[PDB]
RNA sequence: CUCUUAAGGUAGCCAAAUGCCUCGUCAUCUAAUUAGUGACGCGCAUGAAUGGAUUAACGAGAUUCCCACUGUCCCUAUCUA
RNA sequence: UCUAAGGGUCGGGUACGAUCAACUU
RNA sequence: AGAAUUUGGACAAACUUGGUCAUUUAGAGGAACUAAAAGUCGUAACAAGGUUUCCGUAGGUGAACCUGCGGAAGGAUCAUU
RNA sequence: ACCCACUCGGCACCUUACGAGAAAUCAAAGUCUUUGGGUUCUGGGGGGAGUAUGGUCGCAAGGCUGAAACUUAAAGGAAUUG
RNA sequence: GGUCGGAUUUCCAACGGGGCCUUUCCUUCUGGCUAACCUUGAGCUUGGCGAACCAGGACUUUUACUUUGAAAAAAUUAGAGUGUUCAAAGCAGGCGUAUUGCUCGAAUAUAUUAGCAUGGAAUAAUAGAAUAGGACG
RNA sequence: UAUCUGGUUGAUCCUGCCAGUAGUCAUAUGCUUGUCUCAAAGAUUAAGCCAUGCAUGUCUAAGUAUAAGCAAUUUAUACAGUGAAACUGCGAAUGGCUCAUUAAAUCAGUUAUCGUUUAUUUGAUAGUUCCUUUACUACAUGGUAUAACUGUGGUAAUUCUAGAGCUAAUACAUGCUUAAAAUCUCGACCCUUUGGAAGAGAUGUAUUUAUUAGAUAAAAAAUCAAUGUCUUCGGACUCUUUGAUGAUUCAUAAUAACUUUUCGAAUCGCAUGGCCUUGUGCUGGCGAUGGUUCAUUCAAAUUUCUGCCCUAUCAACUUUCGAUGGUAGGAUAGUGGCCUACCAUGGUUUCAACGGGUAACGGGGAAUAAGGGUUCGAUUCCGGAGAGGGAGCCUGAGAAACGGCUACC
């Protein structure tokens, strides 16, 4: 993650609709809003103390998790705030009566609130469509 | 026309999907607004189920807010600064959202004497009651009175002109309008 | 595009055509029976082994299966009703090895014989 | 394609109208209403296949539009007006009354009813919500918007409506122990008496039903419909009242009259 | 089978810059071809360091066809020093 | 008529600011 | 209010010339396979087939084939304290 | 270095068949219709044919991969008597 | 066989279930029912420990497998009942004083594999406390 | 209903194929053909070409009728009987046919829309619209054109139409009539300081933007900034308001504004009743149509997981010009490289990518079967796609529509 350096983009990076006052002065200086996903997935601590923006965080954003909640193993990190795992499955071919492997490579999306590595076991949630084939977004690491 | 549909470009994997399903007219798009300053010329668009939507073009003014302050006014637009996804619409002077442009700036000089009094840049008992509750409230930053002495606030246009057909925005402030000084005063 | 009309065939032949055991064997009752075609027999041998198949699943099953007390009853109460189960074999084993011409005496056309009136199957 | 199918096939119908495959190649279409099309009476079917008071889809029209039938106290001179779980269809002529009440086997039923019964009707609530300018208001399970209702009716209970006016005069809870209707699934057609619910948080709610005689089974939240507690019911409720004698035991009782 | 030599031209190759007859015969290229190319081979008089058969790249080498191009030509006209 | 990228020299207790200048795309 | 007409844009039919792929298809000539026919020449194999046979490889001869080197027994030897 | 006894590993050999196989034969070619210890490769009547074409390797000779059209009622194995 | 081929009690038996003890927590905090209550009022009373019913909490080693359940349109397959005169069919139909009308049905089974909930925890994997930030506190 | 037989030899046991045998709701064909029920039927080659005739129009009591149509109300001198034509409103996007395309495409089972549109039903739902809002106003109701029709013509023709002359609306088209109360803004004047005021405006809904609320596991104290409802200015202090989800920036409310401004009934049939200060005075039902928003229903679009035939004589593929992702914006009804600008070099593959073939629409299902399986599915149901090949688009809630239009071949 290495902080992002969170105004690296042309834009201003903020958070819609979440508007600090400059006339008054607070503790916390940048007031910040985050969401709980449910379904027993708790926000990491860097979530709730972190300053990247990520508008497709499901802890920060605007995006919900609802649907399948799918497990694999990373097994491609090289995109930017985007993963890809790995499902690994058994066939059953009704005529032998016996199982054959099979895998399907799933395109997740990461927050920086999570450093995932190779080879790291990782739960997914279901979301709106992110991108051209990003439908699951990393809600917790389970691997250390 | 324009198609919207992914029955067009490549699968992830590369692959060349085939012709299937001519296309559908609930996949349409249509021409960007290229919304200009000047001569407000608004077309409707009939969209699905009705639903009239308003493709401004060349907008002249529109309804700008002081977050701080938690008033909006009416004000002319002079020009786009700045545009993050392409310099050619800041050159054009299109209006999209999220377009840093200069206002007129005026309207809001009336309304800080009209509610503080005090002054911006450089008479009955009423007025001063209201003046004494507002009071050690005028100092919001050094950074939008100096812009007040040009008569020209940045600000940026938070609606979608091609969309909604209006034009409207907030005046950048705090930490907004630091990030966008850097980028102009840069040369 | 309407409902289609379910229909099924009533008899298969045997599997070899020429032999002397089958063909003499159901020629004693085409006279016995007064029968025009061995069609007239095959129709049997397809309901009998319809029959003896639903009973010799229903065999395999448990003791005292739903299922098998169910339907094991009602095959036999039907074959009873017509008479070609005697009322003393209820035990769902003597359906399976009745007989090609038990249901053969049940005809009608047989079966006026028995109640006289005719004095030839063919009468 | 290209918009709404206006047309059903028959074979296509739900099954529980008991339309005969040959005869015809459509099905009456119940058009837009208060229930699902796939769970209506639509009146075509009760008034000719039902209670055979007709025999063509004629005089099922000569019958409504000289109106003789009313369904909730409204006229509704539609050939195929979607009525489904429990609504009262007044028939002036004879003076006797009706309700939509599945049997055992999850068909519906023809249901008599007293003239008093025929005042009120029940329904499950969908959702709760908040209206223009705050004002809350309740979903049951016919479209019926109640406004201002009592602020202990939460999602999932039944409602007691006046039959005259939307208001609502009582209602009962959600809770283990009170007496349920099955309305969809295997189960359906069979009073339950929860005893006890599962959340699995996530959705598909499942609540755990057991019968008067004891014969336990599991349906879905979606397809449970709280008809009041234990003992009497806040209706009448079809003669066999919902037990499912098992298969072995119909034909013990099919023979015990004759 | 026969006369015969020191041995009687093997592998290849061919009307080839080497074939008289000869504008050889067949096919292709053309409206038409003593031209070109591909085959055939009793080859007047092909043939293995007299080197035989091939061969990418190369050539102000010889030849054929196609596209483009045009006063070569149909058919000449005009301008300048 | 514009836009962008491609540099040198100076300043940090024991991530930047200033000045300068090339034609290449 | 407003027709003809008109500038730029995106959508883009279609046509022409190229290129590629696929499927049929003509062709002098060459070289195979199969069948039939009492054809011609020899007798290579099956017996120690009259030089044991076969395998790999190389060269040669009208043709079956022959020969050199290494191998095998499917050999004609299960064997010489 | 020999002799005797035992044991591990090896090249083998002799007898017999509870066993296998169509037989010749086999201590594995046995524990396979009373059919399942693990795993790799290969075959689907005989010719055409390991041929044609396309690849790939080789200086070449050639190696690896590898058809179709067509044709046929038999080819083939082991034993018995002549 | 105490009723005339139909069921029951105290039963010698077999078969599968649940709980408790033998070193054997097979997670628990805020609170309600306080519950099964040491609770007994004189022989039916005033007062024990929360899941046996719950709302929210902290973690919860993860799989395969198998039982059960919901789901898997109708028609079609199997199958129950029944006059198409039998049968393929169809879902009808049957019973009365037939002058007023009554009434049983239109079940059920099957439905690969993928997805969901529940019990099991043998079998086959997976991780844990070893240059100890290991666990209870 | 778990079955075999003939053929290599002089004869024998095998391997092995050839042939026989039975079925096909699999077709074709030959011969023959008395009865009853039931019934497929130009799919296969040519999604090749088509003469002709039909296959989509539609009205009630309740939108508009002076037919110079028909009879007759006689209750009527405006109308109210029937009723061609025509405008208006709905429908023609259903149904029907075919299987050409199409191999993660369709489709099956199973999820999601907290990521969107939704004619029509079904249930609720607009006291706040006289605009310098005390003459500007019709609010017992405000204007315009036009169809039908009459008459004059064009060409041979088409469901071709011109010029002239009327008239209608639920067509177009502007446009008010109904309280109050409360609250926020400015604020005359007294002028006190504790500050009160007269008066005026704003406050429905719809659009757009910014901001605020949309809390809630437990109990007691310290004094400051000043009292904060009422004071015995000690402070008793409580009333202080808050719904749903597993989860939200949710529902909803409030503040400041913007809008060339949506809606808030200038509509229709019948019955005709009560009130009196008896005026064409005031109230008064059963309905029909319309209308903003929400919900429901009929849907639509997108979407999660797993599953498809034969091919390596297809081993690498995608990424110039979109390939995988980030950011921002446009477009869309919405998510999304769907598209654009900048940036990163990513993404699939021997677990069979990609390419090729299919005499391939996918399933429910069909044939034969001891068990396992093998083959088939153009075709009565569901879901796709197409109207000779492509592309484009109007209308509408809904079409890339073809018994709609435009262009090319
Ligand atoms: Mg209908």
């Amino acid at each position: 993650s290495t902080e992002l350096t969170v105004q690296s983009e042309r834009a201003f990076q903020k958070q819609p609709h979440i508007f600090n006052n400059p006339k008054v002065k607070t503790s916390k200086r940048t007031k910040r809003w985050y969401k709980n996903a449910g379904l027993g997935f708790k926000t990491p601590k860097t979530a709730i103390e972190g300053s990247y923006i990520d508008k497709k965080c499901p802890f920060t954003g605007l995006v919900s998790i609802r649907g399948k909640i799918l497990t694999g193993t990373v097994v491609s990190t090289k995109m930017h705030r985007t993963i890809v795992i790995r499902r690994a499955y058994l066939h059953y071919i009704p005529k032998y009566n016996r199982y054959e492997k099979r895998h399907k490579n799933v395109p997740v999306h990461v927050s920086p609130a999570f450093r995932v590595q190779v080879g790291d076991i990782v739960t997914v949630g279901q979301c709106r469509p992110i991108s051209k084939t990003v439908r699951f977004n990393v809600v917790k690491v389970s691997a250390a | 026309g324009i198609s919207r549909d992914s029955r067009h470009k490549r699968s992830a994997t590369g692959a060349k999907r085939a012709q299937f399903r001519k296309k559908r007219k609930f996949e349409l798009g249509r021409q960007p607004a290229n919304t200009k300053i000047g001569a407000k010329r608004i077309h409707s668009v009939r969209t699905r189920g009705g639903n009239k939507k308003y493709r401004a073009l060349r907008i002249e003014t529109g309804n700008f807010s002081w977050a701080s302050e938690g008033i909006s006014k009416k004000t002319r637009i002079a020009g786009v600064v700045y545009h993050p996804s392409n310099n050619e619409l800041v050159r054009t002077n299109t209006l999209t959202k999220a377009a840093i442009v200069q206002i007129d700036a005026t309207p809001f000089r009336q309304w800080f004497e009209a509610h503080y009094g005090q002054t911006l840049g450089k008479k009955s008992k009423n007025a001063e009651r209201k003046w004494a509750a507002r009071a050690a409230s005028a100092k919001i930053e050094s950074s939008v009175e100096s812009q007040f002495s040009a008569g020209r606030l940045y600000a940026c246009i938070s609606s979608r002109p091609g969309q909604s057909g209006r034009c409207d925005g907030y005046i950048l402030e705090g930490e907004e309008l630091a990030f966008y000084l850097r980028r102009l005063t840069a040369k | 595009p309407r409902a289609p009309r379910t229909y099924s065939k009533t008899y298969s032949t045997p599997k070899r055509p020429y032999e002397s055991s089958r063909l003499d064997a159901e020629l004693k009752l085409a006279g016995e029976f007064g029968l025009k075609n061995k069609k007239e027999i095959y129709r049997i041998s397809f309901q009998l082994s319809k029959i003896r198949r639903a009973a010799r699943d229903l065999l395999t099953r448990d003791e005292k299966d739903p299922k098998r007390l169910f339907e094991g009853n009602a095959l036999i109460r039907r074959l009873v009703r017509v008479g070609v189960l005697s009322e003393d074999k209820k035990k769902l084993d003597y359906v399976l090895a009745l007989k090609v011409e038990d249901f053969l005496e049940r005809r009608l056309q047989t079966q006026v014989y028995k109640l006289g009136l005719a004095k030839s199957v063919h009468h | 394609a290209r918009g709404p199918k206006k047309h059903l096939k028959r074979l296509a119908a739900p099954h529980h109208w008991l339309l005969d495959k040959l005869s015809g190649c459509y099905a009456p279409r119940p058009s837009a209403g208060p229930h699902k099309l796939r769970e209506s009476l639509p009146l075509i079917v009760f008034l000719r296949n039902r209670l055979k008071y007709a025999l063509n889809g004629r005089e099922v029209k000569a019958i409504l539009m000289q109106r003789h039938v009313k369904v909730d106290g409204k006229v509704r001179t539609d050939t195929t007006y979607p009525a489904g779980f429990m609504d009262v269809i007044t028939l002036d002529a004879t003076n006797e009354n009706f309700r939509l009440v599945y049997d055992v086997k999850g068909r519906f039923a023809v249901h008599r009813i007293t003239d008093e019964e025929a005042s009120y009707k029940l329904g499950k609530v969908k959702k709760v919500q908040l209206g223009k300018k705050g004002v809350p208001y309740v979903v049951t399970h016919d479209g019926r918007t109640i406004r201002y209702p009592d602020p202990n009716i939460k999602v999932n209970d039944t409602v007691k409506i006046d039959l005259a006016s939307g208001k609502i005069t009582d209602f009962i809870k959600f809770d283990a122990g009170k007496l349920v209707y099955v309305t969809g699934g295997r189960n359906l057609g069979r009073i339950g008496t929860i005893v006890h619910k599962e959340r699995h948080d996530g959705g598909f709610d499942l609540v755990h039903i057991k019968d008067s005689l004891d014969n336990t089974f599991v349906t879905r939240l979606n397809n449970v419909f709280v008809i009041g507690e234990q003992g009497k019911p806040y209706i009448s409720l079809p003669k066999g009242k919902g037990i499912k004698l098992s298969i072995a035991e119909e034909r013990d009782r099919r023979r015990a009259q004759q």
